[PDB]
This record gives structure tokens, C-alpha cells and sequence, in this order.
RNA sequence: GUGUAGUAUCUGUU
RNA sequence: AACAGAUACUGACACAGUCCCUUU
């Protein structure tokens, strides 16, 4: 997401897995956030696809259901071969909300 | 003002000419590699004029070609690098006449850039792995096998990244059923960049290093890295395991020496030069090119020199040891940028500028008039002469 | 002081050391043939209809949608390797339709509201017209 | 954050980058370009009665210590 | 510094967020000694609940990012603190201490640290223990752990103590256990390490280790055999001579080991082992239990074992020893058997085990039945439902039918099994559907509102197989009994009506929908105004369905009602019925003329509420989208002239958005917009800009590849000016302008416009040129490499490339 | 309505 | 210039979420 300055990408090699993302998430692109033209499919590294985070949301973590892909102008920017675009922190306003709603 | 662009005749300049048995069938084609257009071709085995059957357009610079086939296989595949950041794996079809891509992996940006894997394609002599590299500081290693569906798949790409370091070449070490090895003709540049004297960039030799791939752990580190005298400019692969021991041939400037891992002392062997030459003395010599025709009975290379002399290397070796290296002028043809040697004693010859040949072995060149060349031997010459071990069939 | 304006731009791939506007086949038309580095002969040649620059521009566009590069390259890409692409259509990608699978065949010419055989006749013409 | 993805990057410089090593960049971009294509190669090779082979080897050698040393 | 920290405790989130900013900034240069000293009793005080522990350890991460080296002297406070928050039931307190240490230590020398956790190896209380194995652990995944191997070597073979070596296999597992598949490059030595406790005499260090290499086992679970060759005979000669905890911890390492085997040495070792597990089933303890479940899982999923082999051995002890109901209480040992029985299934067959348990399906216990339900579920799932014959079908339907209709409480499990089940059958469930469609509607009969919600979720899931059957007339009927019972208060029922009313009219077509939509429409047109997310989802849902497929049927002031309507509903706190609110904007600007529901949406861009004017523009590009561009644009530049600023960037964002979904087509109305942008970038105002500079982003990625490089180029003359700027949001926007004009029109004039100021003799002038420059360079270096400039040699140095300069 | 990051403009005291 | 107060604005930013190793 490029909303939260905070948030931190892998992009490490990326390997022969294939990203998912969860049904709140569906439809956008892991790099803008943009429902127009999916274009490529998004590959994660083999750390991300291991064990308990296998299939999980590339993009806040929860359980998968849907591809991922990128959107049509990341493609023609080659914003895509760059590595996996999945996101390995938790951000600020998460932990935040659970602690006021856990008040 | 809209234009349309068209084409009367394709680009005839080869610049790979990989070979090898891409029908399935028992007689061996050619595919040649123009700047551009990926051709595949049939020589006939019968009158030798040379057939055209595919003439595929592919839309890029092609900077890498080699074949490969699985264990137990009967047909080749075809491995592509280029200027796209992938890596394409091709497979004819007899049937419709047709390159179908079998897979593709993405691990960069697109164009000729300097740390992007795509120049250097060295393939395992077995077919377990392959091979791709940059110039500086990226090479990533795939994995191949087959399903239990009778088709091939690839795994993850394994990374073995070195910093400031550049790579001459990249060959595939014949191992025999062993971890796979790859051997590179590496140069670190870190230290000559922060030496305002500048002697730092004097004294700095390349290293032959080697990559060996752990199947079992899944990783690939480096093991053997020794200093070299002169500057190699390509490595050819020797025919191990079974046959012939392993180890590679280093080519360097008036030399060519034979280097192996774990215990041996290295042959070095100097270049015969041309008896009688106008040349001026102070340049040297080096071999541009070069071929093998491995075979049950024995094994030999071939060489190709400026000059445009081809060499006849036998390599002779105790039960494990090798001893020396045997040099013997075999014939003199056009400068090539690529031989290969088929069955049925063909040789293809694509030159590096102007027409095609298409030679006939008729005689391999053993014990006849002319002497042989040794390294036991303590500057040989030696008299060129017109073809005698060789017959013209077909010019294209 | 003053300036001239591009008008146009390619990428052929091969360095070009001839460029030369003639006429090649009798009772044809001019053209501009050109000859590269590495031994290819090609030409460019304008479109005698607006209709003819419309329906090639889409076909070029379904063919580049459909029909990727082999070696996994990007075919505007290629084309617009220094400078964007301007005003040049590329015939080889559009007459690479007339190997292609049959299915892919139909699909494509219904999208362009015709059928196989008209679109090859069409591609035909042009070619046996220049050249 | 952008200044990871360009801190990976070899070629990238920042404001304390001196102009030897920003023109060492440009040349050892420039031979591994005439590497990479095939045609300029053919060029190089004509304009000098050099086989490709030759070309290549000075290329690679010229690749360490471009522009002379350092200050 | 003591205010700051007092006002981040509690206060208002403004306030609250100026002071962390300036302890921050300022308490920076103020010092660590200090803060520390000041900061730290706070997190040690008792009786503090977690909003403070949170907002502390916040800043202490940010002043120990923002410092660095001068937290060395304080790094044993900050463990003694941090430790304890390493052990933990909430998963977001974990990590924050697992990113607290990660930081603190790569903001400190390894050694030092090393020296500050020996004294605390030595213990043996349950807390100190294991937090200083985890402390380890992250620490060593932190820095590469060959840094930390000689120290872990070492301690592992102390003879101060049995609980030193306790410790280090503790520790050994805990990096397993954290670090993951990162450690298969190292494996041998962890496991050279830990093969010698393996080999030991005490009962505790060899449990430890058992555990230890089945969590290494477990990281590494395709690879790693060859590794694993020095621990087999010692873990088969442990099973037979140990007892109770020790044997179920070799059990486990066994059963890791078991995958990673060849076909032989699986078959070979699984029976071998095979034994003592057909021991062990009737084990009285529960853990046991469950520990032989995974192993027979894991064994039962390998390549090694065969299906008759199985059959013969495995299936008549288990079925009987494991498939009682005094399991039913821990829900450990129900996921443990649900996923094991349905791995056999997978193994042998599913009519194999559907058949064994289909007869107890009907039981009267209701737990059994969740676990049957959920069994039976999973193996649908996966296998389908080609193994089953016209008995078991039926048996399978009579037990289905007959634990759906006794629900003694809600329960998603027997719904979705039903479901599963209907959707797996397909057409073979036809002889049984009027059963079903009875049984569904007297559910959806009264009976306390908590049903009916069921039944429609029901119907909504079996609407799809009732259309692939041909049973038209039963669905409509449910339809217009739906239609009637729309009317309801409670929201939860309301809102699963509505669900399943949508689910009928996607199944069968508005042509011949018995309810005509003439009536339909009307009646979900109230419901709209209904503030609660439940309903107005699916009703948004609906209403947008109709709209785009059954337009035919609405006069348009019932249009301008509901338009006036969405308007209203444009204010949700959820984005789902945002969007689905302006495609329904876009439904029906495609069925009007784009002219009435324009002058809604323009007039709405003064609401003062900002995700509200988002969404209204859009619904705006919507509109623009599915009508021709030209019918709305100039509404819209009219529109722009409104004194109002809101409005202004309403329209820039808006035609923002329009460039976005318009790709190709959008070369035609460069022209138009021109002098528009052109005024909006002026020096005036941030906002103009950074919306312009958007809209020029996409204008640019749009019309690439097709010569509109003259406009464009006019653009960058106008939008390079604003490069120089502060805030951020101005400056991505600016950014994404010109990497976006780079694309449309190539690197050579970027460069040429960044070649100017790459060496100007301000600090603050360099960066901005070197950011711009690098951001160019990693993109096209290759066109970069004919776009350079020449350049002068000195009198040492050659920088002239001569081989350009060859003439033929 | 609330909370998570930022920004701009005014007013008072040194 | 620093401290403090007030008023406006941007980010298709988010809304019982849920934790998915928590080890013996
Ligand atoms: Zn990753
Ligand atoms: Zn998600
Ligand atoms: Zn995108």
C-alpha cells in the first residue's frame, strides 16, 4: 500500500510461488492500489510461501482468496520485476485500532 | 504520416550456430542464431545441401544460445537469454512446425545492462541444472527435472552474488553423477578503483573459481579459487566420469592449459605459429573458437586460430592422471565465429563475415606427413598447406 | 535560433548504412528501401487510405495483445528502445497472423469484424502493390 | 521508502559523488553495451581488421581501471 | 522531557502526537542517559495496564532507531524490561518485542550483548529460562547465526551444568522454531551440535533435543537427509527403551523425519515405527494422542506408504480406538483427527471412509455430529463426489437432511457442509430437492428469527444447483415467499433475505422473474435508508443488479429518487458499499442521459467531508467513463470556475481519474484540458499542484506509444518547477509526474532538464537532482548509454569514448 | 462519529 | 528564531478485529 510511509516490502528474489489476496483486498494492485487492467501475475519469494504464512494476503495477511496481480501501468513502468511485493511489517495504525478497541 | 515497415530479404549473419537432436528422431539439426531470427536447419545426409525448415521471428537481441537434454531423454531443448529480463526454454515441434515456449522466469529489468543476468548460458553436461550470469556480480542457478507426467519443470533460481567482481566465462564442469559444478573465469576490480598510483591495477590476475550446486542443502557456494599467470579469454569443457577425466581447457594468449581441482599440477602448451609469418612480432595469439566430438572410441577437440587454422587437440592421460597435451594442424578455413561437428563426418562452418561452408571428413589426421606438437616437448612451426583432411560439399 | 521538429521514429534492430528512395518493382511505387549491417533489406512504405492506417493499427494492436514476442521481450518496448515509437506500423509482427493456429485465427478476425481470408488478402495486397 | 530500492542499485550516486566515478559508471555501461549488441560489435570489428573474438578480449580487459586512476 | 512522556501517556491524540514528535526530534539531542533513566520504571511500575506499555515501548523503538550507538551501557535495562513482553498471549506484543530486540541489538555490539545474557544462562526458573532462549533466538536470527554458532557450541557442552546444555538445545530449537527455512544453508553444524544431547543419559536434555531436531526437521521439510544420518539409530533405539514423555518427543522427531526420506527408507522406517504407534493408540494420556495422530498423518502423506498397506494395518485400529466422543471436549484433538482422517481419505479413497461413517452421521450426540459434519465437509472439498454410489448417495442425503433439520443452536458448520455436499452431488441431487426446498421453507417459517437467516443463507447456496437442475418453478416460488417476508424487522434476517433474493435473481433472469421488477424496485427503494452495514450491502447489491441489467423497467423519476438516494448513502463508513454505490452511478448515467446525474454529483462537491467528495468524483470519471467524454467534459471546465477551492480540486481530481480508466481514447482531449492545467499548476496553492501533477501522471502513462510528445512536452516545461518543494504528498506526486514523462516521452530530455544542476554547488540542490537522476538511470539505462553527453578528457584522466567516433 | 500518518495558514509569550 | 494556542487541508488511509507456532 502506498498509503502508510511505514510500511516495509520484501523484494527479495522472488521464486515459483504465487501470491493471493484475501476477499478485502481483492481486486487491487499490490503496488498502487488500482482496480483498472490486471495485468501480470504477482510471484513471492520462498521465505514468504512457507509454513503457516502459505496462501495468506500479500498485503495485510490474512487468509487467502484470490490471486494477485498488477495493474496495467506498473507493467508498462516495470514497477513488476522488482521481487515480492508482499509487506513483512505490521504498520501503525493496526496495532493501534486493536489497543483503542481493546480499551 | 503513418508508415509501414516491411522486409525483402532477413539478416544472414550467424552469431550462434548451437547443435544437437531436436526432431527426437536419430539425424541432428542445426540451429543457428541471426542478430534477431532464431532458424533451425537440416544439412542431407546424402548430396550435403543444407535445408531450411523454421525461420521464426523473435522481436530481440539474442545474447546467449545453448541445448540440453534430461537423463535418459532422447530430444534437446533450447535455452534462451536475451535482453528481456527471462529466462525461455523452447521445444520443437515436428508436427506443426513450430517453437513452443515450454516455460519462462522473470529476475530482472529489460536491456543490455551491466548487473543483469544474460550473457554467459552454461548448462549442465548431464541436464540437471543450468546457468545464467551477468558480466558483474549476478548468476543465478535453476534447477531442472521431470514429473511423472513425462514433462520437464524448474524450481526457485538460486543466487551466488559476488561484489565487484567481472566474469570472462562461464562454463559447466562434467562431474558424473556428482553435486554439479560450474567453473568461471572471474577478475575483482575493488582495490585497483582506490589506488590513485595506479600500480593496483598492475598485478591483478584472474581466478579460476569454482560453483559447485548442493542438491542436498538446496544452496550454491563457492570452493576453489586459484590465481592464473595470463588472461584467459574462454574455457572449453572436458569429457568426465566415465570417459575422460574432468577439469577444463583455459585458452590464453600463446598458451592453452588444462587445470583441474583437488590435486594436479597443470600442462601448459605453447601455440604453434606460422612459419614464415608477415606479421609483426609483437602481438600475440589467441583461439577465437572451438568444437568436440566425443565419441566411444575417443575423444578430440578442435580449435580455430586468427590466422584461420584449425588445430586438432588430444588430451593424454595415465589411468586418472592426465600427462601432456597433443597439438596437430588439422586444415585452414575461413575465420568462424562457431564450428560444430556432427555425425556422418560433417563440419559446419559459420563465418563470422561473409558466406557459409559445409565441409566432409574424409581423413581424421593421425600419423600423417605432418609431425605432432607436445607440451613434454622442450616456439614449434609449422607449414600450411592446401585442404587435405577436408572436402567442400555445399557453400551458402 | 530555429529548430526542426521529428516527425517520426523506428527501431530496426540492425545498424543502417543505406538509405535510399527508388522504385523497385515496375508500374509500383516509390519507396524508401533501406539495407542494414548485418545483410537485411527492408522497406517503408505509406498507406494509400485512412482506412487502411485504422484497420492495420488495430490489428497490429490485437496481434502485439495476443501474439507476444517468443523470447519474452515486449514488442512496443522493442520498437520504442531509444525513442518512442512515432507514426510507423511494424508488418512483420502484423503478417506473423498468417502462421498462426487456427483458433487464434478466427478469434482475431472476428475481433476485427472480418474473416481470415479477407484479413491475408488485405495484408497480401500492400505488399504485392510496393513490392 | 525509495532510497532503499535506488541504494541497491549499482550506478546510483547521491550529492557527495565526485565526477571520476560517475564517467567510470558511464564507460563500463558503454563496453558491456557494445558487448550485449551484435551489430555495433560487427561495426567495431570493421572499422579495425580485428576478429570479434579480439574486440571482445580488449573490451573485457579495458573493463578495470577506465579513465585512468583515481585521484 | 518528563511532560513529553506524561503527555504521550494520556491525552488527546493531537497533543499526544506533537509530543512524541518533539521527544523525539529534540530528546535526541537532549541525550539516552537521561531518557532511559527516566523512562524505563514507567514500563517496570506494576498494575499498569497496556495502553501505556504500548505508547512507551513506541517511543523507546523510536529513540533507539534515532540512537544508535549510545544505548550501549543501557542495553542489560532495556532487556530486562523488553524480555518479559517476548512471552505473551497476544500476537501484535510478541512482535513489537521481537522488532524491540531485533532493533536494539543491531543498534549494538553482538559481544556486548553476549556478555550481558551469560550471567542469566544459568537458571532455572520457568520464566527466565525460556525468555532468555527466545532473546537468543531472535538475537541470532538477527546479525546471521554463524556469528553466534562457536558461542552456541560452546555452552552446549558446559559441565558447570546440566542446564546449560539444556539451554543452548533450547535455544538451538527456538531459532528453528523463529527463523524458519532460512537456516537450511547451516544445518549441519546445529545438527552436529545437538546429536551429542541427542545421545545423552539425562531424560530431560534428551527430550530437549528430540524436540530440538524435530523442529529442525520441520524447517527443513524437503531437503536435509543427508544431514539427518548420525540420529536415526540413536531415536530407534530410544523408542524402545523409553517411556511416557521422552517416547512421545521421539515420536515426533520421527514422524518430522519420516517426509524427507526416500520410497525404501520410508516404507521401511514407517513400519517399523508403525508398530509402537498401533502401541500407543490406546494411550490414557491426551498429548500421546495427538502426537500419534500427526505422526500417522505424516506417515500416511508420503510417497513411501501404499494404500492397501494401509488399509490392511493402519485403518480397522484407528477407526476403532479413535473414533469415540469423549474426544469431542479439546479442541486440539478435534483439529488433530478432522485433518487426519481426512489425509487418509486422500490416501485411500473417499467412498473408503465416507462409507465407514456416513451409518454414525445421524448420531445423537451433537459434538459427533460437528466432527462427522466437518469430516465429511473436507473430504467433499477435496475429493468430489465420483467414489459415490446411488446407496451411499442416498444414505449420505437421508443423514444430511436429518442433522440440518435438529439445529439446537447457530452453527456454520452444518450449513456449509450441506452446501458442500449439494454443490459436490450436482445433478444427482434432483430426485431430492423438493425434500429439501420443504424442509428450507418450513425453517424459513417463524420459529424466533434465528432460522430464517439460516435458511436464506441456505437458499442463497443452493440456488446455483437448483438452476443446473431445472427446477425453475421451486425457486420462484422461494422468490416470491422472499418477496413477502421483505418486510421484517430484525437486520442480520433482513439482510440474509436480501442475499438470497440477489442470489435468485442472478440465477434465473429478470426476463421471466416471477416477482415482475416492476414491484421489486419500489420495495427495495425504502430500504436504502436503513443505517446499518448488513442490510445496505446487499440491498446496494441488488439495486446496482437491477439497474444494470433490468433498466427497462423503471421510469426515470423512480431513477432520480433512487439517485438522490445513493446520494445519501455516499456517506458509509465501509468502502464496499462506496464503490458499489458509484457503480450504480455509473448503471444508470448509462441509462439516463449523463446530464441529470451530473448536476447531482457537481453540486455535491461541497459537503466538507473528504472521502465524501472522493467518491463523488469517482462517480464522476464513472459516469464520464461509460458515456462519451465529450458530453461531460465541458460541464466540467465549467465547473472548474467556481471560486470555491473544494470544487476545483474535485474537477482535477476527477479528470485524474477520467485519464486513468480512459487508456487510448484519451489523446483526443489533451487539447481541451491544456490551458486548464496549466492555470492549476501556477504558484499559488499546494493542492492545484499536487492534483495536476496527478493528472498529468496519468494523462502521460495513458497516451504512451502513440506521438503526443509535442503537448507533453509543454506539461514537463510547466510541471519541472515544482520539484523544489518540502511536503511530502507534493513531492510524490511530483515524482510520479516525471517518471511518468519519462515513460510517454524517453530519457533524453529528463536528462538534458536534470544535467544542469547534477554538480551545483548547494548541498540542498545536489540530492533533488541525484534522487531525479537515479530514478531515471535504474529505468532504460541502456537508452541512457546513447543519450550521454560528451565530455572534455583532463590532463590525466580519458573521458572521451573514442570507439564512437569510428568512420566506414 | 473515532484513530494513523502528514501539510498549510493565523494568534499570544520570550 | 524558540515555546504555546486556534483554524483549515491531503492520503479511493482505516472501523470485535483475532492473531495463523503459544510451549512443556
Ligand atoms: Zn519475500
Ligand atoms: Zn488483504
Ligand atoms: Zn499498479
Amino acid at each position: 500500500a502506498k498509503h502508510h510511509p511505514d510500511l516495509i516490502f520484501c523484494r527479495k528474489q522472488a521464486g515459483v510461488a504465487i501470491g493471493r489476496l484475501c476477499e478485502k483486498c481483492d481486486g487491487k494492485c499490490v503496488i498502487c492500489d488500482s482496480y483498472v487492467r490486471p495485468c501480470t501475475l504477482v510471484r513471492i519469494c520462498d521465505e514468504c510461501n512457507y509454513g503457516s504464512y502459505q496462501g495468506r494476503c500479500v498485503i495485510c495477511g490474512g487468509p487467502g482468496v484470490s490471486d494477485a496481480y498488477y495493474c496495467k501501468e506498473c507493467t508498462i513502468q516495470e514497477k513488476d520485476r522488482d521481487g515480492c511485493p508482499k509487506i513483512v511489517n505490521l504498520g501503525s495504525s493496526k496495532t493501534d485500532l486493536f489497543y483503542e478497541r481493546k480499551k | 504520416m503513418f508508415l509501414y515497415n516491411l522486409t525483402l530479404q532477413r539478416a544472414t549473419g550467424i552469431s550462434f550456430a548451437i547443435h544437437g537432436n531436436f526432431s527426437g528422431t536419430k539425424q541432428q539439426e542445426i540451429v543457428v542464431s541471426r542478430g534477431k531470427i532464431l532458424e533451425l536447419l537440416r544439412p542431407d545426409p546424402n548430396t550435403g545441401k543444407v535445408h531450411t525448415l523454421l525461420t521464426v521471428e523473435v522481436f530481440g537481441v539474442i545474447r546467449s544460445l545453448m541445448a540440453f537434454r534430461l537423463t535418459g531423454g532422447t530430444k534437446d531443448y533450447i535455452v534462451v537469454g536475451s535482453d528481456s529480463g527471462r529466462i525461455v526454454i523452447l521445444e520443437y515441434q515436428p508436427s506443426k512446425n513450430m517453437f513452443e515456449k515450454i516455460h519462462q522466469e522473470t529476475f530482472g529489468k529489460s536491456g543490455c545492462r551491466r548487473i543483469v543476468p544474460g550473457q554467459f548460458l552454461a548448462v549442465d553436461p548431464k541436464g540437471r541444472a543450468v546457468m545464467i550470469s551477468a558480466i558483474e556480480k549476478q548468476k543465478l542457478v535453476y534447477i531442472l527435472n521431470r514429473d511423472a507426467a513425462a514433462r520437464l519443470t524448474i524450481s526457485s533460481p538460486l543466487e551466488a552474488h559476488k561484489a565487484n567482481t567481472l566474469v570472462y566465462h562461464v562454463v559447466g564442469v562434467d562431474v558424473g553423477f556428482e553435486n554439479p559444478m560450474f567453473a568461471c573465469l572471474e577478475m575483482d576490480y575493488e582495490e585497483a578503483d582506490n589506488d590513485p598510483t595506479g600500480e593496483a591495477a598492475a598485478n591483478t590476475q584472474q581466478t579460476l573459481t569454482f560453483y559447485e550446486l548442493d542438491l542436498g542443502l538446496n544452496h550454491v557456494v563457492r570452493k576453489y579459487s586459484e590465481p592464473l599467470e595470463e588472461h584467459g579469454n574462454f574455457l572449453i569443457t572436458v569429457p568426465g566420469g566415465s570417459d575422460g577425466p574432468s577439469g577444463v581447457l583455459i585458452c590464453s594468449e600463446n598458451y592453452i592449459t588444462y587445470k583441474n581441482f583437488g590435486d594436479q599440477p597443470d600442462i601448459r602448451c605453447p601455440i604453434p605459429r606460422r612459419r614464415n609469418d608477415l606479421d609483426d612480432p609483437e602481438r600475440g595469439m589467441i583461439f577465437v573458437c572451438s568444437a568436440t566430438h566425443k565419441t566411444k572410441s575417443m575423444f578430440f577437440f578442435l580449435a580455430q586460430t586468427e590466422q584461420g587454422d584449425i588445430f586438432k587437440i588430444t588430451l593424454e592421460t595415465d589411468e586418472d592422471m592426465v600427462t601432456e597435451i597433443r597439438l596437430k594442424y588439422f586444415d585452414t578455413v575461413p575465420v568462424a565465429a562457431a564450428m560444430c561437428v556432427l555425425k556422418t563426418g560433417f563440419l559446419f562452418v559459420a563465418s563470422e563475415f561473409g558466406n557459409h561452408y559445409l565441409y566432409q571428413i574424409a581423413h581424421l589426421g593421425d600419423d600423417d606427413e605432418e609431425p605432432e606438437f607436445s607440451s613434454a616437448m622442450p616456439t614449434f612451426f609449422f607449414q600450411p598447406r592446401p585442404l587435405k583432411n577436408l572436402v567442400l560439399v555445399d557453400e551458402l | 535560433s530555429q529548430k526542426a521538429e521529428v516527425i517520426m521514429n523506428y527501431h530496426v534492430g540492425e545498424t543502417v548504412l543505406s538509405l535510399q528512395k527508388t522504385t523497385l518493382i515496375p508500374g509500383g511505387s516509390e519507396s524508401l528501401v533501406y539495407t542494414t549491417l548485418s545483410g537485411g533489406i527492408g522497406i517503408l512504405v505509406p498507406f494509400t487510405s485512412h482506412e487502411d492506417h485504422d484497420f492495420f493499427q488495430h490489428v497490429e494492436m490485437h496481434l502485439r495483445s495476443e501474439h507476444p514476442p517468443l523470447c519474452g521481450r515486449d514488442h512496443l518496448s522493442f520498437r520504442s528502445y531509444y525513442f518512442p515509437v512515432k507514426n510507423v506500423i511494424d508488418g512483420d509482427l502484423c503478417e506473423q497472423f498468417n502462421s498462426m493456429e487456427p483458433n487464434k485465427q478466427k478469434n482475431v478476425s472476428e475481433e476485427l469484424d472480418r474473416t481470415p481470408p479477407e484479413v491475408s488478402k488485405k495484408l497480401e495486397d500492400i505488399r504485392t502493390r510496393y513490392a | 521508502q525509495l532510497e532503499h530500492l535506488q541504494s541497491k542499485y549499482i550506478g546510483t550516486g547521491h550529492a557527495d559523488t565526485t565526477k571520476w566515478e560517475w564517467l567510470v559508471n558511464q564507460h563500463r555501461d558503454s563496453y558491456c553495451s557494445y558487448m550485449g549488441h551484435f551489430d555495433l560489435l560487427n561495426y567495431f570489428a570493421i572499422a579495425e581488421n580485428e576478429s570479434k573474438a579480439r574486440v571482445r578480449f580488449n573490451l573485457m580487459e579495458k573493463m578495470l581501471q577506465p579513465c585512468g586512476p583515481p585521484a | 522531557i518528563m511532560k513529553l512522556l506524561l503527555k504521550i501517556k494520556n491525552g488527546t491524540p493531537p497533543m499526544r502526537k506533537a509530543a512524541l514528535r518533539q521527544i523525539t526530534d529534540k530528546a535526541r539531542e537532549f541525550g539516552a542517559g537521561p531518557l532511559f533513566n527516566q523512562i524505563l520504571p514507567l514500563l517496570m511500575s506494576p498494575t499498569l495496564e497496556d495502553q501505556e506499555r504500548h505508547l512507551l515501548v513506541k517511543v523507546i523503538d523510536r529513540i533507539l532507531y534515532k540512537l544508535d550507538d549510545l544505548v550501549r551501557p543501557y542495553v542489560h535495562k532495556i532487556l530486562v524490561v523488553i524480555e518479559p513482553l517476548l512471552i505473551d498471549e497476544d500476537y501484535y506484543a510478541r512482535v513489537e518485542g521481537r522488532e524491540i530486540i531485533s532493533n536494539l541489538a543491531k543498534a549494538a555490539g553482538l559481544a556486548t550483548m553476549i556478555s550481558t545474557m551469560r550471567p542469566d544462562i544459568d537458571n532455572m526458573d520457568e520464566y527466565v529460562h525460556n525468555t532468555t532462549a527466545r532473546a537468543f533466538a531472535v538475537v541470532a536470527s538477527a546479525l546471521g547465526i554463524p556469528s553466534l554458532l562457536p558461542f552456541l557450541k560452546a555452552v552446549c557442552k558446559s559441565k558447570k551444568s546440566w542446564q546449560a546444555r539444556h539451554t543452548g538445545i533450547k535455544i538451538v530449537q527456538q531459532i528453528a522454531i523463529l527463523m524458519g527455512c532460512a537456516i537450511l544453508p547451516h544445518l549441519r553444524s546445529l545438527v552436529e551440535i545437538i546429536e551429542h544431547g541427542l545421545v545423552d543419559e539425562q531424560q530431560k536434555v534428551r527430550t530437549i533435543s528430540a524436540l530440538a531436531i524435530a523442529a529442525l526437521a520441520e524447517a527443513a521439510t524437503p531437503y536435509g537427509i543427508e544431514s539427518f544420518d548420525s540420529v536415526l539409530k540413536p531415536l530407534w533405539k530410544g523408542i524402545r527403551q523409553h517411556r511416557g514423555k521422552g517416547l512421545a518427543a521421539f515420536l515426533k522427531a520421527i514422524g518430522y523425519l519420516i517426509p524427507l526420506m526416500d520410497a525404501e527408507y520410508a516404507n521401511y522406517y514407517t513400519r517399523e515405527v508403525m508398530l509402537i504407534l498401533i502401541r500407543e493408540f490406546q494411550s490414557p494420556d491426551e498429548e500421546m494422542k495427538k502426537i500419534v495422530l500427526k505422526v500417522v498423518k505424516q506417515c500416511c502423506g508420503t510417497d513411501g506408504v501404499e494404500a492397501n498397506y494401509i488399509k490392511t494395518e493402519i485403518l480397522p485400529p484407528f477407526f476403532k480406538h479413535f473414533w469415540q466422543h469423549r474426544m469431542a471436549l479439546d479442541r486440539r484433538n478435534y483439529r488433530q483427527l478432522v485433518d487426519t482422517t481426512v489425509e487418509l481419505a486422500n490416501k485411500v479413497g473417499a467412498a473408503e471412509i465416507i462409507s465407514r461413517i456416513v451409518d454414525d452421521l445421524k448420531d445423537e450426540a451433537e459434538q459427533y455430529r460437528k466432527m462427522v459434519m466437518e469430516t465429511i465437509e473436507k473430504i467433499m472439498g477435496n475429493l468430489g463426489a465420483a467414489d459415490i454410489d446411488h446407496k451411499l448417495e442416498e444414505q449420505l442425503i437421508d443423514g444430511i437432511l436429518y442433522a440440518f433439520q435438529e439445529q439446537t443452536t447457530e452453527d456454520s458448520v452444518m450449513l456449509n457442509g450441506f452446501g458442500t455436499v449439494v454443490n459436490a452431488l450436482g445433478k444427482r441431487v434432483k430426485p431430492y430437492l423438493p425434500q429439501i426446498c420443504g424442509t428450507v421453507l418450513w425453517r424459513l417459517n417463524n420459529k424466533s428469527a434465528k432460522v430464517r437467516q439460516q435458511a436464506a443463507d441456505l437458499i442463497s447456496r443452493t440456488a446455483v444447483v437448483m438452476k443446473t437442475c431445472q427446477e425453475e418453478k421451486l425457486m420462484g416460488h422461494l422468490g416470491v415467499v422472499l418477496y413477502e417476508y421483505l418486510g421484517e424487522e430484525y437486520p442480520e434476517v433482513l439482510g440474509s433475505i436480501l442475499g438470497a433474493l440477489k442470489a435468485i435473481v442472478n440465477v434465473i433472469g429478470m426476463h421471466k422473474m416471477t416477482p415482475p421488477i416492476k414491484d421489486l424496485l419500489p420495495r427495495l427503494t425504502p430500504i436504502l435508508k436503513n443505517r446499518h452495514e448488513k442490510v445496505q450491502e446487499n440491498c446496494i447489491d441488488l439495486v446496482g443488479r437491477i439497474a444494470d441489467r433490468g433498466a427497462e423497467y423503471v421510469s426515470a423519476r423512480e431513477w432520480m429518487r433512487i439517485c438522490f438516494e445513493l446520494l445519501e448513502l455516499l456517506k458509509a463508513h465501509k468502502k464496499a458499499i462506496r464503490r458499489a454505490t458509484v457503480n450504480t452511478f455509473g448503471y444508470i448515467a448509462k441509462a439516463i442521459g449523463p446530464h441529470d446525474v451530473l448536476a447531482t454529483l457537481l453540486n455535491n462537491l461541497k459537503v466538507q467531508e473528504r472521502q465524501n467528495r472522493v467518491c463523488t468524483t469517482v462517480a464522476i470519471a464513472i459516469v464520464a467513463e461509460t458515456c462519451s467524454p465529450f458530453t461531460v467534459l465541458p460541464a466540467l471546465m465549467n465547473e472548474y470556475r467556481v471560486p470555491e477551492l473544494n470544487v476545483q480540486n474535485g474537477v482535477l481530481k476527477s479528470l485524474s481519474f477520467l485519464f486513468e480508466y480512459i487508456g487510448e481514447m484519451g489523446k483526443d482531449y489533451i487539447y481541451a484540458v491544456t490551458p486548464l492545467l496549466e492555470d492549476a499548476l501556477m504558484d499559488r496553492d499546494l493542492v492545484h499542484r499536487q492534483t495536476a501533477s496527478a493528472v498529468v501522471q496519468h494523462m502521460s502513462l495513458g497516451v504512451y506509444g502513440f506521438g503526443c510528445e509535442d503537448s507533453l512536452n509543454h506539461l514537463l516545461n510547466y510541471v519541472w518547477p515544482n520539484v523544489f518543494e518540502t511536503s511530502p504528498h507534493v513531492i510524490q506526486a511530483v515524482m510520479g509526474a516525471l517518471e511518468g514523462l519519462r515513460v510517454a516521452i524517453g530519457p533524453c530530455r529528463m536528462l538534458q532538464y536534470c544535467l544542469q544542476g547534477l554538480f551545483h554547488p548547494a548541498r540542498k540542490v545536489r540530492d533533488v537532482y541525484w534522487k531525479i537522476y537515479n530514478s531515471i538511470y535504474i529505468g532504460s539505462q541502456d537508452a541512457l548509454i546513447a543519450h550521454y553527453p560528451r565530455i572534455y578528457n583532463d590532463d590525466k584522466n580519458t573521458y572521451i569514448r573514442y570507439e564512437l567516433d569510428y568512420i566506414l
